[PDB]
């Protein structure tokens, strides 16, 4: 039970990506900010035609810039699980979402998901 | 102060589960191998001597290759994918004493018509016309694959290489091959035929070289009695003629005429 | 470098020798001449043909084909008929499916590409089909193992529809095509051609339901005959078109609906919605647009650069503006080495950009230093070099446009230049790289049933609305799926994605009113709760549509709710209450001083409720509706309009369903006046209320 | 080139803030000269025209008239430019002898 | 551009398949095996970009059974 308020969302979305941007030129809690990755890509993986490709970039950037931002940074292992793992990966490989050249959420929705997992598994490293 | 698991053991679990995915139609080959390449480099180029992060088991790959034996055809940045992912596959290390990736590949009956597939076949032709060439960039990926797998093989067994280059040679040179059609990217066969003269052949088997030999000098004595009537060059290209004694598919004959001189 | 062609001499030559043939044999056995023909064409289009390759002449060929159409065929044997209809399926398929990403075409070129649907190689193929098309409209007779030919006679299609691997290549090579809008603004393309064969196949077909079985089996099946939770058969414009002129018969509709084929449509839209994400712009885009053929150059804001040290400074490629038409010299010169053969110009941009095309212009002046060839290569993070194809012929070419079929995001370009066939020297004007932004004004240009899964619910509006006798027995078929309207309303309430929205309205109206539990879902799912029902989102299977707020309201919700008020059938009194129970619900909410809309109804939806109640009570009923209006619903009602500025519009669409209210009921209305204070200090709100509340005779 | 080190550092920022300023008022001064490479351009294609039609219509006074049109402006750009560039040589001389 | 030798001059026989010419400022056929020709058919390809076609010149080397032009110089 509960209901998203998509449109508050998409503006605390952008304000959050403009201001992390901005700093990257004080830290983040990294045991607060754990719940706050998690539910941004359980965020990710339950978009459908109700939801646009907009709101996945600014998502998919906030998701990377938060990963990368604490000090100990988040490990991609301690933000989903196996089946989540699949799910996402079968968005940008998975026939089930791609076809022929039809993209999932689009060429920006694609590079934007690789750019996240990217710079993810940068931060680990 | 805490610490926290690395995301390798169930993102190549997550890999490995895709790769073996890939021969019931699920997933997208391209798709598939451009987020490997992406992901296996981030620690910013496709150098060849990169370990990839993540690793394959030895079933994904026989079914990658099995997958790439019968794919149907194959786009240029397909092949340009596939040869980047095998270059690093080869540095990559089995985990599930085990024998070398490189000796895998090169022992996997399905690696010779894949290579065959990408020097006699090319990209499906449509209206548009397009050079009956693969560009400098395939071609480089090509030399660097070739050039991983013979220095992976060298320190163990290139005998192993040697003759599957020699078996590689006379697929393609026989009967309706590319080589006698004239139908595949023709410098990235003179550039194989360039590689293959600075190999050993030390311990190769016999009957090979006899195939071999057989196949490249029936081809040859093909190409110098039909050769074609009418010649046209332009004013720049001054090239002897092939039956010119005692002075660009004459290099690809000479080379392979050189091979015959070295084994 | 000799044309992989064979000129006019040797194809008329060999063209007269076939007609030859063909003249001897006519007047003995042109049955033994048919099978010649037919067997020359099946080896040549097997797996390691010429045509599946390329490798002869193509006007040889195409000549061969061209003669192929004009013969009889009379008695040709059968087996060879399938092999070929079989062989010549397999590779349109693969043609169509493997078609190269790199579209490059002269300026003179004005075909139509293969793909393309409803307008040299694709001629060979178009001919094939056309050959198949005579081949299927072969009538066999007696032991049908031949087509004979000088109770009811037998067609080929027979034999070919019953043959689900033809059938199966054909229904994804036609799902591969794409025409949607300028369609209509014969036969043209190689989609034109599989659109023809499966007519053919249609009218010749014995039965509908040996018509319908192999469509029913590909809409079962996902990408390549899988089975899945979320895969979904790949739908378009031209196979979207057969299937509707298929089922465009009574007949033909009753045979689907015993098949099961609305259920597995109703399945389908359902997981192909919640499969997709919507793609078209929405309010990110509108915050980003705020806080500041169409396409847009991006040549000159970035910076160039070679890889051969002693390579002119090539800067001047960039500006929009080309130089003098016989300048003597061009713009930008390389000097070629002996050696050297390929020389690079590596483009880099500020940023990543969706890149379509690329132009560049050699010196018209000096043909002989054009390019021979050109090979692109894109990389998305601007490091890693990837070709796109082959290299393009580019040697002749007074302008060369590169068209990309599927916009690469691209960071960076390399265009590697193969040396002159003559020339030692590269002449250059211009270069552009023109693509779209993410954001912004160069993001905005100037079909959507594969993109979007629109495509089923046109599927089952057809159903639904092509013949009202059939309305019923669809429509009781469809309405037990589970997230069906959730499912519809969803796709209604989203920006037009191929088919309009009073057509919609239309299947939502037919699919709630055939039944009273029905009715009150849909009511529900439009005014109170629009998620998914059963929809846990730890399965990643199951429907969502979290996408959108509860109690949105626009003119096609307004008029479906005004259909299931207004309409007289049996259950109507249900949705009366159900729609009463909702306001009262939503005035008892209201005071506050839980579920979104009755946070807020929209007031669109009151006044909505407000005309059903004054058209019911206007009308004959068969129910007792002024029963309906308790009194104690008054009360709620005057008080939501007393504790409410007088300004806002909600307050005025509770004041008209209590000027509906008095209309049912005057003394209502007496009872209003006697809690205002009338039978004093009377602000706006009592101004307003007794303002809008009395307009009816017995008010008045 | 030959005159960074010897002094101070004040005509050091001074030569520098010289070097600048003179660099702009340069390329400022030389703005002139990048037409003066388009207008040979065109007087180079109109004499060609002119020695073309005069051929084409007979008249020899004409077609003298403008050969020697096309080849006295070829040498008079070619010889102020044939200065410049034998300054140009010389200072690619210098640099050589310099340098070794 | 094809070319097609007659012997005789009346019954045409291509040389071989069409040369490929494109982006060449001199077309220069030169046969391996020398012909006797009375009569020779060239077939001009349409120009990939230009809807009109434009030549110069054409020239028939050769040599003649006796006489003058009949022994190389």
């Amino acid at each position: 039970e509960g209901v998203l308020d998509i449109p508050m969302i998409s503006w605390v979305v952008m304000l959050v990506s403009r201001l992390l941007d901005y700093v990257a030129t004080f830290t983040l809690a990294h045991e607060r900010c754990i719940s706050v990755v998690q539910k941004l890509v359980l965020f990710l993986l339950s978009m459908d035609f109700t939801c646009h490709a907009d709101l996945l970039l600014f998502v998919c950037k906030v998701l990377a810039r938060i990963a990368n931002a604490t000090r100990p940074t988040i490990h991609l292992c301690e933000i989903v699980n196996e089946p989540q793992l699949e799910r996402l990966l079968l968005l940008l490989v998975g026939t089930d979402f791609n076809r022929g050249d039809i993209s999932w959420g689009g060429a920006w929705a694609q590079y934007s998901l690789t750019c996240m997992l990217q710079d993810i598994l940068a931060g680990e490293l | 102060l805490i610490i926290q698991l690395s995301s390798v053991p169930m993102l190549n679990v997550c890999f490995n589960k895709l790769f073996s995915m890939l021969q019931v139609h699920h997933v997208q080959l391209e798709s598939l191998l451009q987020l490997w390449l992406t992901l296996s480099l981030n620690s910013f180029l496709y150098n060849a001597n990169r370990i990839p992060v993540i690793s394959l088991n030895q079933a994904s790959i026989t079914s990658f290759l099995t997958v790439l034996a019968w794919y149907p055809n194959t786009l240029l940045r397909t092949w340009c994918l596939v040869l980047h992912s095998l270059t690093l596959m080869t540095n990559m290390q089995l985990n599930s004493t085990q024998e070398s990736t490189a000796h895998l590949l090169v022992s996997d009956p399905n690696l010779i018509h894949v290579l065959v597939k990408f020097l006699s076949g090319t990209s499906p032709h449509g209206t548009n016309q397009h050079s009956p060439q693969v560009g400098p960039t395939a071609t480089q990926a090509m030399q660097e694959f070739l050039t991983r797998l013979q220095v992976h093989l060298s320190s163990t067994c290139p005998q192993i290489f040697s003759e599957f280059l020699l078996k590689l040679i006379h697929i393609l040179s026989t009967e309706r091959g590319a080589f006698q059609t004239g139908q595949g990217p023709l410098d990235a066969q003179v550039k194989l035929l360039e590689f293959t003269l600075e190999q050993n052949f030390e311990v190769v088997s016999v009957s090979t070289i006899s195939a071999v030999i057989e196949s490249v000098t029936f081809l040859v004595h093909h190409y110098i009695t039909c050769s074609d009537k009418v010649m046209s060059r332009s004013g720049s290209d001054s090239s002897v003629g092939a039956r010119a004694c005692f002075g660009t598919r004459d290099q690809l004959m000479f080379d392979l005429l050189k091979l015959v001189n070295i084994l | 470098q000799h044309s992989p062609q064979v000129g006019p001499t040797a194809t008329q030559a060999m063209q007269e020798f076939l007609t030859r043939l063909q003249v001897h044999l006519s007047s003995t056995c042109p049955q033994i001449f048919s099978e010649f023909l037919l067997k020359l064409i099946h080896i040549l289009s097997t797996e390691r043909g010429a045509f599946q390759t390329g490798q002869g002449p193509l006007d040889a060929q195409v000549k061969l084909l061209e003669f192929t159409l004009e013969q009889n065929f009379e008695v040709v044997s059968v087996s060879t008929i399938s092999a070929v209809i079989e062989s010549v399926t397999f590779l349109v398929h693969h043609y169509i499916t493997c078609s190269d990403k790199v579209m490059s075409r002269s300026g003179s070129d004005s075909s139509v590409g293969a793909r393309a649907c409803f307008g040299t190689r694709d001629q060979l193929m178009f001919d094939l089909l056309k050959l198949v098309n005579i081949l299927v409209q072969l009538p066999l007779s007696g032991n049908r193992e031949y087509s004979a030919r000088v109770g009811s006679p037998a067609y080929v299609a027979d034999l070919v529809l019953a043959n689900q691997q033809i059938m199966s290549q054909i229904l994804s090579a036609l799902g591969l095509c794409n025409s949607s809008a300028m369609a209509m603004i014969d036969a043209i393309s190689v989609g034109d051609g599989l659109f023809t064969i499966l007519t053919t196949l249609s009218k010749k077909a014995s039965t509908v339901h040996m018509m319908l079985q192999p469509i029913l089996t590909y809409m079962a099946c996902g990408y390549m005959g899988r089975q899945g939770s979320l895969a979904t058969c790949q739908l378009s414009e031209p196979l979207l078109w057969f299937i509707l002129r298929v089922l465009d018969t009574s007949d033909a509709l009753k045979a689907f609906h015993d098949m099961g084929g609305v259920q597995l449509i109703c399945n389908n839209m359902v997981t192909s919605t919640r499969a997709i994400v919507n793609t078209a712009r929405s309010m990110v885009s509108t915050i980003m647009k705020f806080l500041d053929e169409g396409i847009h150059n991006f040549a000159p804001l970035g910076t160039i650069t070679s890889s051969s040290p002693t390579a002119q400074p090539a800067e001047v490629l960039l500006q929009a503006t080309p130089p003098h038409r016989r300048a003597r010299s061009a713009a930008w010169s390389y000097i070629f080495l002996p050696e050297e053969a390929w020389c690079d110009l590596t483009i880099h941009l500020p940023a990543a950009v969706l890149l379509k095309e690329i132009h560049i212009q050699p010196h018209l002046a000096s043909l002989a230093t054009c390019p021979s060839s050109v090979s692109v290569e894109v990389s998305a993070d601007g490091v890693n070099m990837l070709p796109l194809s082959t290299p393009v012929v580019t040697s002749g070419l007074t302008y060369i446009k590169i068209q990309l079929v599927k916009a690469e995001v691209a960071s960076a370009v390399c265009l590697r230049l193969h040396r002159p066939r003559d020339a030692s020297t590269l002449g250059l004007s211009q270069i552009k790289l023109l693509g779209l932004t993410a954001f912004g004004t160069t993001s905005s240009a100037t079909d959507q049933v594969s993109k979007t899964s629109i495509g089923w619910l046109r599927l089952l509006h057809h159903c639904l609305t092509h013949i009202s006798d059939l309305e019923g027995m669809m429509a009781s078929a469809a309405a037990p799926t589970a997230n069906l309207l959730q499912t519809c309303a969803a796709l209604l309430m989203s920006p037009y994605c191929g088919m309009h929205s009073p057509n919609i309205e239309v299947v939502l109206v037919k699919i709630g009113l055939q039944s009273t539990r029905i009715g009150l879902k849909l009511i529900d799912i439009l005014l109170r709760n629009c998620a998914a029902s059963g929809s846990d989102p730890t399965d990643l299977n199951s429907p969502l549509l979290f996408g959108r707020l509860n109690g949105l309201s626009s003119d096609s919700t307004i008029d479906i709710l005004y259909q299931l008020g207004t309409t007289q059938d049996p259950g109507t009194k249900d949705r009366i209450q159900a729609l009463l129970k909702w306001v009262s619900d939503s005035a008892r909410v209201a005071a506050m001083k839980v579920e979104y809309g009755l946070l807020m109804p929209s007031p669109s939806h009151l006044h909505c409720v407000a005309a059903i109640l004054w058209h019911s009570y206007e009308l004959l009923v068969e129910y007792d509706l002024p029963a309906l209006l308790d009194q104690e619903l008054f009360e709620l009602l005057f008080n939501w309009s007393m504790s409410l500025p007088c300004n806002m519009v909600l307050k005025k669409a509770v004041d008209s369903l209590l000027c509906s209210m008095c209309h049912v009921h005057p003394n209502y209305f007496s009872l209003l006046m006697g809690w205002m204070g009338i039978t004093l200090a009377l602000t706006e709100s009592h101004l307003a209320t007794l303002a809008s509340s009395s307009q009816s005779p017995e008010a008045i | 080139t030959s005159l960074l080190g010897k002094m101070n550092s004040e005509e050091e920022d001074e030569v520098w803030q010289v070097i600048i300023g003179a660099r702009a008022e340069m390329t400022s001064k030389h703005q002139e000269y990048l037409k003066l490479e388009t207008t040979w351009m065109t007087a180079v294609g109109l004499s060609e025209m002119a020695a073309e039609a005069a051929y084409q219509t007979g008249a020899d006074q004409a077609s003298i008239t403008a050969r020697n049109h096309i080849q006295l402006v070829k040498l008079q750009v070619e010889e102020v430019h044939q200065l410049s560039r034998k300054a140009e040589t010389k200072l690619a001389e210098a640099q050589i002898e310099e340098l070794r």
